[PDB]
Order: C-alpha cells, then structure tokens, then sequence
C-alpha cells in the first residue's frame, strides 16, 4: 500500500501557513525517491537523513505537514531560523530528523490583481514552540493599552494577507511547502521503505 | 473527533501518591496546550497550570505551585497530574482541557470528562442503616414523611430502593455527604398520604456493593 | 489575581425566554473573555471566547458581547437543553481565574416547604451518636435557611444539609439537614427545632420535639 503522497503533494487546495495543516502518515510503504524523481522541486533538503537511505528504512509514524509562503520565506523551513514565518507561523525544533520539499507554484498560487486568499501571522507576542501551531485571529494588542476588540493604534489585526500576483520577483512569489517529520517511538514500524528488511 | 480521556475514579489516603492521565485523540497531540482544572466538590472552576506536551514547558498557577506536578508522555498522546504526598483538601474533580491555542484568549476548547480523586483515613466500610420514623396521626390528613439514614459507609457507591422497586412516586434520596470521620452519611426520604401510614408498610432496601453489604430496614411509626 | 464576577448568582427563566447573564472583571482585560456551560455531572463546554466569538457547533442563540470589565452572555431563545451552569473566565492575567458561576434553573410558581422533624434512632443510640434530621420537601425557589435550636439555643457549625437536584416532573427542590451530637449531649437536653425560613412561607416554621 504505496502511501498518499501525492494526497499531500498534489492537493488542489493548501493551507495559509498560519494554519497549516499536518496529515499523519501510517500503515504503509513510502518509496522516498520516487517522490524525490517526481521533480519540479526547487528545495529538497533532508536533515539527519538521506532519500535513498531512508527509502530502506522504516519508523513509527510519518508526517506531512503542507502550506503556502513566498520564496524568500522557504529559508526559513529549516532548524534554527528565525523570522516572521519560523516565529510567528510554523517553527521546526532543532534536532529536526525530516525533509523539507518545496516549490514554485506561481503558475498556481498567483492571479492577476493579486490572489489574497494566502495569509501569514504578523504579531505575537512569544515565538512559537516547535510545532506549535496558533490559528488566533484576534487583535494584537502591541502597547500597552487594551484593544477591547476594535481595530485602532497599536491595535493590528494579526494577520496579513499574501500580494501573490504572476509578475511578483522570485522571491514574493508563492511556492507551496511540504515538511515530512519521521517518528520512531519505542513501537512497531508501520511505514517502511521498500528496501527495508520488512519487503 | 477531538477527544481528551482521564482515567478513572480514584479513593486515596493521606499521604500517599497519586498520578492521573489524561489521553488525547483526534488533532496533533503535541501542538496544543493542555490545562489542568480543579472543581472542590460542590463549588467552581480553578486554573491550576498548563503544559505543552511537545516539551512539557509547564507554568503553573502560583496558588498549585509546589503543590502539584504535571507533566507528560507524549509518545503515548498522554498528559499527567501527580501528588507526591495527597491531603483530605485534595478532593475534587480534576479536569484536562486543550487550549484552542497558546495568545489572547486561550480558551478551553475541549474538555476531558472529569476524574474524581477522593482523599479520606477510612477503608471500606458497610453503612449502618438507621429509621426515620413518622409521627403523624395516620387520620390527620395531609402528607406523613418517612425515611431511612444510611450512615458511616465507605467508598461512594450505595444505592436504595422502597419496598424494592414498588415505591418511587415522593422518594428523594439525598446525595451523600463526607463527614468529619471521612464516611459517606445519606439520607433516602418518601412522603405518603397520612392515611396511607396505617395501610401499608415501608421498607428500603440498601445496597452497598463495595462491602458487600445488603440491607432491608422497615420504617414503623 | 483578577477577580470574576458574575449577576445573578442565581436566574429562574422559563422555555422561549430572552436571558441575559453579566461578568465583571475586577479590572479591564480587554475581550479576553471566555463563556462555559456546566451540567451536572458534566464537564464544562465553550460556548464564548474572546468575548463574541461563537465556537463551532454552538447553537445561534448564544451571544456575548461586552469588554473591559462588563461582559454579557445572552440566549435570545431559551431552550430546554440551556438549564445549566454558566461561569465566564478570564485570560487577560496569570493565572486564569474563573467567575462563580450562574445557575438558570426552570421557572414555576413559589412553593412553600413540607418540614417534617425525625429524632435519632434507638439503634443508633446505642452506638453512641445522636443525628437529628430536618427535612424540606417540595419547595420552590432554591434558597430556604434551617437554623437547629437545642432549648432554645441556636446551633452551629453542628449541621450538614444536602439538596437534590430541580425535580423533573414538579420542578421543585428537596433538602435534608442533619444535626448530629454525641449520645452524651443529646441525653443532656429536651427539645429539638429546625427553624426553617423560605419565600414561601409567611413567618418562619419550626418543626420540633421532645425527648419522651
Ligand atoms: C503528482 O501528480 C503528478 C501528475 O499526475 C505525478 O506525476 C506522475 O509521475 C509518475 C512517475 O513519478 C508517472 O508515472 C509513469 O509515467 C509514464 C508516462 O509515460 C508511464 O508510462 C509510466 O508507466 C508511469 O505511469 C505518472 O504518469 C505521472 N503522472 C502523470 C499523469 O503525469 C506525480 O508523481 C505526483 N506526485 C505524487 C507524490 O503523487
């Protein structure tokens, strides 16, 4: 049972990173370069790992978490950074065992006029933890008087929306992001690679 | 199905430990907040801490600090609350609950169903069985009052019936109380007809499964 | 720590009524406020959060409104599910602090209480303990005070009472109160009266007797 990668990767509809969404992976096998050779990826990283050693290996459970930011901003997709995106919207932990994979999608993502449907976290007041993930649309009190709910001075709505339009610079453009995590818990492996002692 | 599940009922001495669970299904476990709150029996809600499972970073109400450990598992989707040494005050209902998220409002989106921990010295022990007898005039008219104290019992569990099952129209059985002596005292109560005291007879019937104990008492005048 | 209130502590309403519930913070704390609902033997459920904003799967007929130290929750329509517990919670200060909550118990005309008086048991004289019981039956509203008299002496810190919960066919409450002392000092006196007062009831009723 070759998993639903392509469920993740070829989704119609990804998520504002401020709410990314995160799709356990379980009880199959994950042929890793196949999703490697599938190409048409501008950032594939591995942290602690290799593609092809991993797709001989198994673990507990995987995950494939998935949203949408700008091309200036997948730098910050990686252990130890800092910024709006890795403080305010999705942080990963620093001994990050996973990949990273992303991709523009500006023939996608982007529309003439300007597509505002992707939105990202401006304001918080602490970073986020690793995985954390904080959907508050609250007001975002920046001083030190309360904003009793209206929008008004130091009083922001926390989110901003995305400018994504086709003739943006490579780096305001949208590139679609997908974080696969690798768990190995004290438990038996349900996702293998088919190169695995278990195939 | 976003769920949170607490283990079951718990009836401890003083100074003993106790640890309780609380097990989360249904959303990414180690992306929320969960909180800890305590309801004294009878009384309201009290925020005793919070922790993110992801890294069991804690904070603590200043009023619980020192007083109480929470941690969690989260290899098992699983947080904890823990007593090294229990005291009687420690009676309460203790509920799990996830915060929607960490800013602004933080509200308690999801709640687990609640896990009673009873501190009490006593062991188990079978109720005495005691009449409430009337002493109205059986002509007088009106309504008469009649009873049966079920006393000094240990742990909760006792049910009671009147004349087995036959008598439930005016039955009020009171919820127990905790005495001083850390037993149960209830009190199980019917009202008739003043005429209908010189027709028919009155039993209740108490059962104590704890202790085994089953016991038929009739009520006269 | 920020101190919740709430008004009424207690509210009788009846089905379709429009029911309103305040908060007060003992200082501002913007809209983070938040709105639960209690049942007995239940755990709590978000109704509110950040003052207005409605949690998914909550019926429209709850709304709040309000900010920095006055909140409001209301039902346009109330419902036979509504009868509950509501607290409100602040989340501007650490730590969280709750109000005391407000019941909202169904409405119906004021009934007197049925007092009856029950003197302890010859069995349990033998054991050494005497327990007096007063008993309040069938009475509407809540609230009724029993103060134990012994020769005329009022009692304290001597009694345990316990209420049941509204009735589902008269909506009335019940109550039991127990006076309980040792053989030795109950022995030692006459009379015993539980003085009970209620809404119902005109001039207080006291219920009593002697031993012999
Ligand atoms: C997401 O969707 C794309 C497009 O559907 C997938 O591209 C697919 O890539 C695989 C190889 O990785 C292709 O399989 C081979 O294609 C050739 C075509 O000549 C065929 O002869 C082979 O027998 C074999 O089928 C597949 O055709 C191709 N799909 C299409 C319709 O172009 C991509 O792999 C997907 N990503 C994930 C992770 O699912």
């Amino acid at each position: 049972n070759l998993c639903p990668f392509g469920e993740v990767f070829n989704a119609t509809r990804f998520a504002s990173v401020y709410a990314w969404n995160r799709k356990r992976i379980s009880n199959c096998v994950a042929d890793y370069s196949v999703l490697y050779n599938s190409a048409s990826f501008s950032t594939f990283k591995c942290y602690g790992v290799s593609p092809t050693k991993l797709n001989d290996l198994c673990f507990t459970n995987v995950y494939a978490d998935s949203f949408v930011i700008r091309g200036d901003e997948v730098r910050q997709i990686a252990p130890g950074q800092t910024g709006k995106i890795a403080d305010y919207n999705y942080k990963l932990p620093d001994d990050f065992t996973g990949c990273v994979i992303a991709w523009n999608s500006n023939n996608l993502d982007s529309k003439v006029g300007g597509n505002y449907n992707y939105l990202y976290r401006l304001f918080r007041k602490s970073n986020l933890k690793p995985f954390e993930r904080d959907i508050s649309t609250e007001i975002y009190q920046a001083g030190s008087t309360p904003c009793n709910g209206v929008e008004g001075f130091n009083c922001y709505f926390p989110l901003q929306s995305y400018g994504f339009q086709p003739t943006n610079g490579v780096g305001y453009q949208p590139y679609r992001v997908v974080v696969l995590s690798f768990e190995l818990l004290h438990a038996p492996a349900t996702v293998c690679g088919p190169g695995s002692h278990h195939h | 199905e976003v769920q949170l599940v607490q283990s079951g009922a718990e009836v401890k001495k003083p100074g003993e430990s106790l640890k309780i669970s609380c097990k989360g299904s249904g959303y990414s476990f180690i992306s929320y907040w969960i909180a800890w709150v305590r309801q004294m029996p009878g009384k309201g809600l009290e925020w005793m801490g919070i922790i993110y499972p992801g890294d069991s970073d804690t904070t603590y109400s200043p009023s619980f600090q020192g007083q109480v450990t929470i941690s969690a598992d989260k290899s098992i989707s699983t947080a904890y609350l823990q007593w090294s040494s229990l005291k009687a005050s420690d009676t309460a209902i203790y509920y799990c609950a996830r915060l929607l998220y960490y800013s602004d409002s933080s509200p308690l989106d999801s709640w687990g169903q609640g896990t009673l921990v009873t501190v009490s010295s006593a062991s188990t022990k079978g109720p005495s069985v005691f009449p409430l007898a009337p002493s109205s005039k059986s002509t007088s008219g009106g309504t008469a009052a009649l009873g049966c104290l079920v006393k000094d019992y240990f742990p909760e569990p006792v049910t009671v019936s009147w004349n087995s099952g036959a008598l439930t129209s005016g039955v009020h059985t009171f919820p127990a109380v905790l005495q001083s002596s850390g037993l149960y005292s209830l009190s199980s109560v019917v009202t008739v007809p003043s005429s209908s005291l010189g027709t028919q007879t009155y039993i209740c019937n108490v059962n104590h499964k704890p202790s085994n104990t089953k016991v038929d008492k009739r009520v006269e005048p | 720590d920020i101190q919740m209130t709430q008004s009424p502590s207690s509210l009788s309403a009846s089905v379709g009524d429009r029911v309103t519930i305040t908060c007060r913070a003992s200082q501002s704390i913007s809209t983070y406020l938040n709105w639960y609902q209690q049942k007995p033997g239940k755990a709590p459920n978000l109704l509110i959060y950040a003052a207005s904003s409605l949690q998914s799967g909550v019926p429209s007929r709850f709304s709040g409104s309000g900010s920095g130290t006055d909140f409001t929750l209301t039902i346009s329509s109330l419902q036979p599910e509504d009868f509950a517990t509501y607290y409100c919670q602040q989340s501007h200060s650490t730590p969280r602090t709750f109000g005391p909550g407000t019941k909202v118990d169904i409405k119906r005309t004021v009934a007197a209480p049925s007092v009856f008086i029950f003197p302890p048991s010859d069995e349990q004289l033998k054991s050494g303990t005497a327990s007096v019981v007063c008993l309040l039956n069938n009475f509407y509203p809540r609230e009724a005070k029993v103060q134990w008299k012994v020769d005329n002496a009022l009692q304290s810190g001597n009694s345990q009472e316990s209420v049941t919960e509204q009735d589902s066919k008269d909506s009335t409450y019940s109550l039991s109160s127990t006076l309980t002392l040792s053989k030795a000092d109950y022995e030692k006196h006459k009379v015993y009266a539980c003085e009970v007062t209620h809404q119902g009831l005109s001039s207080p009723v006291t219920k009593s007797f002697n031993r012999g």
